[PDB]
């Protein structure tokens, strides 16, 4: 059903000799230019959407002082990610659809591939070790103890060790960036076994390492957070504001965790089955469907951390009304 | 836990 070469996969059969290198020919066969057109006008969607509401939260971040405090560090990190999935990503593939194929060559794949995938994990792992703060900070799990600005650097420095520690070996020998679905965008191998770079190896340790451990820990973290705030008020009826307090902070976390779901679920969940019936014939728009959700993250990951936590609202109003409210 | 809700933003 498909197509090899010495760096690629083509999901497309050459039985009738069409089948061109996605490095050096457009892959109309594969999908109407059409198709192509609509790929563009969705990257063009995340960049109009995921570049404002990203750059804004390092301006006011920059413009209001009480933002500038550790418990937000991870937050700023997470809009950084989001701009590496839209200048190393969401642009490169608008620009390469335009063309109907990926115009910069293999090294150009080890790139979009390389800072695509290091934004996203950088992302995912922010929404982590932000899972970790907030269970510490407020669950009270260490005698004497408050979480300080060196804390929150350490965490930062382990979402981009996190990152590297997945976007790096496909560079240096453990799998390898290739061509995705419509050949536009550049992705980890997990629909071709080659041997040569142990590929399954790499795709195991993705699902348990960058998939299923951080998974238990959010859901740990945020269980144990809600568990304590559930306790607290039901220790405090009397104080409407911590009954509030519950409310929302239960709705938030439920938020959190679906939005999470959402996310990250697709991708494992497809890319296992291509892992597990691999091998098949495989659409590539059936192959864009969970790159679909994921990439949106770059976009609600900012509305639902940032767009909705009442400091940074109040300072973006502030900022956009240049002056007041 | 109010003090500590607002400092990790999520009241
Ligand atoms: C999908 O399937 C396609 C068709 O099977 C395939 O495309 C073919 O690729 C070969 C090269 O590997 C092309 O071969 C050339 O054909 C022309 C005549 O049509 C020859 O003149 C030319 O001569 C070559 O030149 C050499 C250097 O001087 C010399 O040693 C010999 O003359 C040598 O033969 C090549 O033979 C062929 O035309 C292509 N087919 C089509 C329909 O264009 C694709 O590669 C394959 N896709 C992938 C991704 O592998
Ligand atoms: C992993 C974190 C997810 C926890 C979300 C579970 C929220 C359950 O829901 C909660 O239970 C209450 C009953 O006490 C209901 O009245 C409310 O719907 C809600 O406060
Ligand atoms: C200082 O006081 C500035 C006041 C705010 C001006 C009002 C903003 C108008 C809304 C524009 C957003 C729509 C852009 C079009 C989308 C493509
Ligand atoms: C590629 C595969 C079979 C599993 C990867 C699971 C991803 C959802 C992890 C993303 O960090």
């Amino acid at each position: 059903n498909g197509t090899e070469g010495p760096n690629f996969y083509v999901p497309f059969s050459n039985k009738t000799g069409v089948v061109r290198s996605p490095f050096e020919a457009p892959q109309y066969y594969l999908a109407e230019p059409w198709q192509f057109s609509m790929l563009a006008a969705y990257m063009f969607l995340l960049i109009m959407l995921g570049f404002p509401i990203n750059f804004l939260t390092l301006y006011v971040t920059v413009q209001h002082k009480k933002l500038r405090t550790p418990l937000n560090y991870i937050l700023l990190n997470l809009a950084v990610a989001d701009l590496f999935m839209v200048f190393g990503g969401f642009t490169t593939t608008l620009y390469t659809s335009l063309h109907g194929y990926f115009v910069f060559g293999p090294t150009g794949c080890n790139l979009e591939g390389f800072f695509a995938t290091l934004g996203g994990e950088i992302a995912l792992w922010s929404l982590v070790v932000l899972a970790i703060e907030r269970y510490v900070v407020v669950c009270k799990p260490m005698s004497n103890f408050r979480f300080g600005e060196n804390h929150a650097i350490m965490g930062v420095a382990f979402t981009w060790v996190m990152a590297l520690a997945c976007a790096a070996p496909p560079l240096v020998g453990w799998s390898r960036y290739i061509p995705e679905g419509m050949q536009c965008s550049c992705g980890i191998d997990y629909y071709t076994p080659h041997e040569e770079t142990n590929n399954e190896s790499f795709v195991i340790y993705m699902f348990v390492v960058h998939f299923i451990i951080p998974l238990i820990v959010i859901f740990f973290c945020y269980g144990q957070l809600v568990f304590t705030v559930k306790e607290a008020a039901a220790q405090q009826q009397e104080s409407a504001t911590t009954q509030k307090a519950e409310k929302e902070v239960t709705r938030m976390v439920i938020i959190m965790v679906i939005a999470f779901l959402i996310c990250w679920l697709p991708y494992a969940g497809v890319a296992f089955y291509i892992f597990t019936h691999q091998g098949s014939d495989f659409g590539p728009i059936f192959m864009t469907i969970p790159a679909f959700f994921a990439k949106t993250s770059a976009v609600y990951n900012p509305v639902i951390y940032i767009m909705m936590n009442k400091q940074f609202r109040n300072c973006m109003v502030t900022t956009l009304c240049c002056g007041k409210n | 836990i109010l003090e500590n809700l607002k400092d990790v933003g999520l009241f």
